[PDB]
């Protein structure tokens, strides 16, 4: 629907000029674009993250913090899509064999007090949320799919480039184009990313009395 | 004398002349520091700042500067006291002295050649006539005289209290030479909000210099901005506000300053083990989360920060808390910093009356008066941090003392003592927290007894100085109302004790109801006040 595209659009225009007119400093002193030159520093190291604070965030635009807050699932995409074209912006023209721009990761800090997993109910569900623990095992990097391009394997038709949801939910292949599942994925024209799984324990601080420690 | 007008007779003689600025460890005393510092430095006027926090630190320093400077200015010292006979000047130089202490000396007031005052002379002042102070039936009469300058000076010199702030005096010299800047106003607003949370001033006279301020907040916004078009955020913008008083809500968790606030405090007993029930009491009728209210005010969300002014304030009032609002100002500059007055005089407080044992004193002025600059934002942040410390130690000192009862009746005065070796007692070994201490201690006590005697009392409180010179540092508090008037009489009756007993009393600091005392003429002294106040 258009509404819900101008809703996103707005939204990522938003997040965009937050990183483009955030600034940290003083007249006194000065001023440093915080998020523009971490943003041109790491697209030029090759790292393609940044690290944006979601007090910094609330500070700029209190209305972006708490959306974030509330809705990450829906928001986050719309912030790194606003990280990638501000980096466009902000780094371009750049040199041969960097002409095609790279995906960005927003990574998000707080300095909020954090939760705990048992005060983790039900109510917390797809919300933000800040929890300590200790990392007691570590899954080896396995590749996860961002975009896929599936085959119809017997007429051979094509699509291409669709966007796989973030996290460990998947995607339904569909029905239709030919057999009742007419599509294969194609190896080679999918792209995709690092993922690892982590099991953290609960704080020995934060155990209640007589409990053994949870893992989430 | 004083000075009828700052600007004539007062900064363009010094606008031609090498001055040396001699400023008490004040949070005012800083303010007007700062404001009188840019003046000069707009003017090129070659000063020499020095810091003192007692009478013998300004006698030492003017001594080692005596020679070179003949134009001095001190900062909220020298008022209450004959200072010619206190430092022994030269007749050719000149004092300048703006200081809120209150009665000025008469010696200063009618010293017409070397003695100008840079206080107001539409304050409170009730200066006794020249010829009943200075000079066979007519033996008869000049001794009835002599009989009626000392009834008069007594009547004259008892209650000690304090006028107008030095750094609002600061700003209106600025203003009148048309060199005020938004952040001398912020100052100025500090230096105000320094005696009222420092309670130096009453209610009354809080509200009528925060009028007084509105007017000059309201000039400076409008000077360049409208509400059609705006200036860039990273200009300082001072607001007005109808605030809370609960004490850094906005850099703390509400719980926290809920429980740290001494008005909140003292109201719920939080001391005590029934207090945080009572806490919670008040959190439910206003429907907060308790995650909520114990998380980071800057993450709170934002549906409950729309509105809690008006929340705090209507539950407030059916629990009791009659004036939980106050009217206070805040300053907004660039994306994320903001503050209140009161936060800001906290800080900076803190930072001067930090306990840490490095370099001096002096040291720690120079980081409370460096913390007020904003090119110095973390000083200001650090300041506030030692302000979280400070009022968690305050608390944990007013339980220790109600909960072992050491505050106890002697007569007309409470008196209380806090002994070597307790916790954080090293934090109120300095007089100035000290002072702010017993303020605290005695509105825990006069909300936590039944008494309704005890509640009418003023509070006499020591702490340690010295194990190596076995001295005392010993304050006197009125008694906590209301309707006060914030007069005490605690100099004249340490000083009429002391002498009554001949006692080991060092007088250095500025307010007179501020004392030392070698620890084991504390009993006699004690005792002489007891039989004094009668
Ligand atoms: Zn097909």
């Amino acid at each position: 629907a258009d509404e819900g595209q101008a809703r996103k659009s707005q939204l990522q225009r938003r997040f965009k000029e937050f990183l483009r007119q955030y600034r940290v400093g003083t007249d006194r002193t000065g001023f440093t674009f915080k998020y523009r030159d971490e943003l041109k520093r790491h697209y030029n190291l090759g790292e393609y993250w940044i690290e944006v604070e979601m007090e910094d965030l609330a500070s700029f635009d209190e209305d972006l913090a708490d959306y974030l807050y509330k809705q990450p699932a829906e928001h986050l995409q719309l912030l790194e899509e606003a990280a990638k074209e501000v980096a466009d912006e902000v780094t371009r023209p750049r040199p041969s064999g960097e002409e095609v721009l790279q995906d960005i990761q927003v990574m998000l800090k707080s300095d909020a007090s954090p939760s705990s997993i048992r005060s983790l109910k039900s109510d917390m569900m797809s919300h933000l949320v800040k929890i300590p623990g200790i990392i007691i095992a570590a899954s080896a990097v396995r590749a996860k799919a961002t975009r896929i391009s599936i085959q119809c394997r017997s007429c051979r038709n094509t699509l291409t480039n669709i966007a796989m949801r973030p996290g460990l939910e998947g995607y339904a292949l569909p029905r239709k184009c030919c057999p009742l599942d007419p599509y294969f994925i194609m190896p080679d024209k999918c792209k995709c990313v690092d993922f690892q799984t982590l099991k953290l324990q609960e704080l020995p601080d934060a155990v209640p009395h007589g409990e053994m420690p949870r893992h989430m | 004398m004083f000075v009828s007008d700052f600007r004539k007779e007062f900064y363009e003689v010094v606008q031609s002349q090498r001055v040396l600025l001699f400023v008490a460890s004040d949070v005012d005393a800083l303010c007007a520091c700062k404001i009188l510092q840019a003046l000069f430095q707009c003017d090129h006027v070659q000063y020499t700042l020095v810091p003192v926090s007692g009478w013998q630190e300004l006698e030492t320093a003017f001594l080692e500067h005596k020679e070179q400077f003949h134009y001095f200015i001190l900062i909220n010292c020298g008022a209450n006291v004959d200072l010619l006979d206190i430092l022994q000047p030269d007749e050719d130089t000149i004092f300048f002295v703006c200081d809120t202490h209150r009665p000025v000396n008469v010696v200063n007031v009618y010293n017409d050649t070397q003695i100008k005052l840079l206080i107001k002379q539409d304050d409170d002042l009730e200066v006794p006539a020249y010829e009943d102070i200075f000079r066979t039936m007519r033996r008869r009469q000049r001794r009835e005289w002599e009989a009626r300058r000392r009834d008069i000076l007594f009547d004259y010199e008892q209650y000690e209290y304090h006028g107008t702030s030095s750094a609002m005096v600061m700003f209106e010299l600025a203003w009148m030479l048309s060199k005020d800047l938004n952040d001398m106003l912020w100052w100025a607003i500090v230096g105000l909000t320094d005696q009222w949370v420092q309670d130096k001033i009453t209610q009354m006279k809080y509200v009528t210099d925060v009028g007084v301020l509105q007017r000059h907040v309201s000039r400076h916004n409008h000077r360049n901005e409208d509400e059609e078009n705006t200036l860039s955020v990273d200009c300082t913008r001072i607001s007005f506000e109808y605030d809370l008083r609960l004490v850094l809500y906005q850099h703390w968790s509400l719980h926290d300053s809920l429980c740290n606030t001494s008005y909140t405090a003292a109201r719920f007993k939080l001391w005590s083990v029934h207090g945080q029930k009572r806490l919670q009491e008040f959190l439910a009728d206003m429907g907060l989360p308790l995650k909520q209210v114990k998380q980071k005010f800057q993450a709170m969300d934002i549906s409950l920060k729309e509105n809690l002014r008006e929340m705090i304030e209507e539950s407030a009032n059916k629990f009791g808390m009659k004036d939980m609002r106050v009217q206070t100002f805040s300053i907004h500059f660039g994306f994320k910093h903001k503050f209140l007055a009161s936060d800001v005089v906290f800080a900076t407080m803190s930072l001067m009356e930090s306990p840490e044992k490095d370099g001096s004193g002096t040291d720690h002025f120079i980081q409370a008066l460096d913390s007020l600059s904003r090119s110095n934002l973390d000083k200001l942040y650090h300041g506030l941090e030692l302000a979280k410390k400070q009022l968690r130690a305050t608390q944990q000192t007013i339980a220790s003392c109600l909960c072992t009862n050491l505050v106890i009746s002697q007569g007309p005065f409470l008196y209380c003592s806090l002994m070597e070796g307790t916790p954080d007692v090293m934090l109120f070994s300095r007089p100035a927290s000290l002072s702010l201490l017993s303020k605290h201690l005695l509105k825990s006590f006069v909300c936590s007894t039944k008494n309704r005697r005890c509640k009418l009392l003023p509070l006499v409180m020591a702490a340690p100085l010295s194990m190596e010179h076995g001295t005392v540092t010993v304050v006197g508090i009125p008694p906590e109302t209301d309707s006060s008037d914030r007069k005490n009489f605690f100099g004249r009756a340490f000083e009429k004790a002391a002498e009554s007993t001949s006692s080991r009393m060092l007088h250095n600091h500025f307010d007179l109801s501020v004392i030392e005392l070698k620890a084991e003429d504390r009993s006699k002294f004690l005792d002489a006040l007891i039989s004094l106040l009668s």
